[PDB]
Parts: structure tokens; sequence; C-alpha cells
């Protein structure tokens, strides 16, 4: 549990700021697509809960 | 419990004056799915 | 002897070891298969839809500047936009995952719009035998990465039998020249024709 | 590998108005060593 700790907070802190996002920078948005077709939401939940 | 003694070194890379960078952000996951086995394997999965 | 703009060629894999060519039908099925073609002595197999040009061929900041906007060689690094020559679309990577088992493996399929987010490649070598900058040779292993996915067209067994998906497994690809520019007045293979001296045609069990 | 390497520093700046000072500075260094290496390349195939 503590390793699946780092593995995520790692890609947390890689994820692109919020201001790029408002932006169109396509490479920027290329990652923000990966991270998050990598983890299903709702598995969070239930570790969240 | 070995391997966390790296990514604890990595999110020291990207991640600074509790702002992400750029640069090293952009580089380190384009190589970090060159070797899947890197993840954990109940996810690469339970 | 090189490879250039404008000219088909056959995507074809290899898996005993077995050459798979990568066709698609369009119009319908959207999606892409595969198709062997070691077995030819006893069943031809179809080429029809297996056919693809490469119209344009850039360099990766080349492309760049197209998006926020004439036989020229290509190179190791460039870019690549393959147009199906019969349904006369572009190849591209998908939306969604035709694997359903959590692989994050993307499905290969076609395209009708020429918008430039998923339909490009870039070709890399094989091993470090050649590099960046060096000429396409005829008949080398190549992997082929998205430019939108960052992921690797590849070959997959897991489910059963055999497909192509973009997922995050490199496998070596042969280019394997099918059609250079040919000459007028003259045939070539895959050349739609009829046969007159009166046509030769069958009945509308018509054998 | 200089010719590509100078193409693609083009391309960054093909969609740019202006120059700042610095993209010149890379760009002054950059064809300083070409007209020494054309120069260094001449001398090879001025004699006959």
């Amino acid at each position: 549990m503590s390793f699946y700790a780092a593995l995520i907070d790692l890609l947390g802190r890689c994820a692109p700021e919020m201001h790029l996002i408002q932006a169109g920078k396509g490479e920027a948005l290329r990652i923000r697509a990966i991270l998050r077709s990598l983890v299903p939401l709702d598995d969070l939940v239930g570790i969240i809960s | 419990c070995g391997g966390e003694r790296y990514l604890d070194f990595l999110r020291f890379a990207v991640f600074v004056n509790g702002e992400s960078v750029e640069e090293n952000a952009n580089v380190v996951v384009r190589l970090l799915i060159r070797k899947p086995e890197c993840f954990g394997p109940a996810l690469r999965g339970s | 002897q090189f490879l250039r703009t404008d000219d088909e060629v056959v995507l074809q894999c290899s898996a005993e070891q077995l050459k798979l060519c990568l066709a698609a039908e369009g119009f319908g099925n959207r999606l892409c298969f595969l198709e062997p073609t070691s077995n030819a002595q006893n069943v031809p197999p179809d080429l029809a839809i297996c056919c693809f040009t490469l119209e344009q061929s850039l360099s990766v900041r080349a492309l760049q500047e197209m998006l926020a906007n004439g036989h020229r060689t290509l190179l190791y690094g460039h870019a690549i936009l393959l147009r199906h020559a019969h349904s006369r679309m572009y190849l591209s990577c998908l939306t969604t995952s035709r694997s359903m088992t959590d692989k994050l493996a993307f499905d290969v399929g076609l395209q009708e719009d020429a918008t430039g987010e998923a339909c490009w490649w870039t070709m890399h070598p094989a091993s470090k035998q050649r590099s960046e900058g060096e000429k396409v040779r005829v008949g080398d292993d190549l992997i082929l990465v998205s430019v939108s996915s960052e992921r690797y067209l590849h070959l997959s067994t897991a489910s059963g039998e055999l497909q192509v998906d973009a997922s995050f497994m490199q496998t070596l690809w042969n280019m394997n020249p099918i059609c250079s520019c040919c000459e007028e007045g003259y045939v070539t293979g895959g050349h739609v024709l009829r046969l007159f001296h009166e046509c030769l045609t069958i009945s509308a069990q018509r054998r | 590998r200089l010719q590509e390497s100078i193409s693609d520093f083009y391309w960054y700046y093909s969609g740019k108005d202006v120059i700042e000072e610095q993209g010149k500075r890379n760009f002054s260094k950059a064809m300083s060593v070409a007209k020494q290496v054309f120069n260094s390349l001449t001398e090879y195939i001025q004699g006959p």
C-alpha cells in the first residue's frame, strides 16, 4: 500500500497545470489524456472511502 | 519496499515549490511507458 | 531502391513464422484486422484493402506549424500520413478500446477527416544499425509510434487469435513497396480493367 | 546532422512573427560554424 501510495502521487505531480489546460497546448493535453486513460476513477472512490 | 526508494526521489524531480515543472514531466512519462513492467503488476491486471 | 512519396506500400508483420499483411475494409467495419499471406500457394489472400499510399511526409516540428496554420524521399524520425487507396481515407489511431481487459491498448481504424491529430505516425529504426537522419531502405525493420497517443502499432496475441493494436509494446514491421510511379499507358498489378476484342462477363449458380 | 538541426529551428520560428534577443544568438552560432565547415569542405576540393 505504501508503494502504490508512491506510484499514484508521482503521476499526480506530473499532471500538467490548469492554466496550460485553458490554453490549447496539444502536447500538454496529450499527457492529461494518458494519465486519465490509465486509472479508473471509481477505483479511487472505494479507496477514498 | 525497494522500488519505493526511487519514486520518493523522482517526486522531487518534477514537483518543486508546490508547482509542477514542464520539461521534466513531459519526458519522465514518455520514458515510464517504454517499460510497462515499471508500474505495479496488479495494474499491468487486478 | 529507396522509398519516396506517392507510392503505395503494404504493411506486413512476422509471427511458426507467418507473414500477416495489415488491411481494413472501410464503408462499414472501420476497424482494421489482419490477413495472412504466407500461404499464397493454396489460397490467394486479398490485397484490395491492403494498399496504402504515402501522400505526405514531414519532419516532427514540420507538421507543428501545419496544425496551428513533389516527390520528397523520407528518413527515420520523420512523420508520415498514410492513405487507404481504395477507400480514399486516412489511417489513424482511434479513441476507443477493442481490448476490454484494461490493457490500455488502443484500436487502429480509419478516418475520413484530414485533421492532423491522430492521423500521423513516426517511424523509428529497430536496432542501432541505422539511426536518425538515414533514409529508409527497401525492406527494413520499422517501429511505428503514434503522434497523438505515443503508443506503438503492435500485434497482439492475448485475446485468442491475432489482431493489431496501439499499446506499449514495440513490434517490427516491413514497409514492402508495392507500386511506385508507373508510366502512362501501361499495366501494373491492381489495375481494374476490361478485356475487349465485346466484354468478358458472367451471369447476373453464376460460374 | 547540422542540416536538419538548423531546419527544425526554422519550423519552431516559422509560426512566430518577431525574433527576440536569445533566438538570434543561437542562430548566429550555428551559421558561424556552418561557414567554417563549408570553407573546410571546399579546401578538400579547391584543388582539381
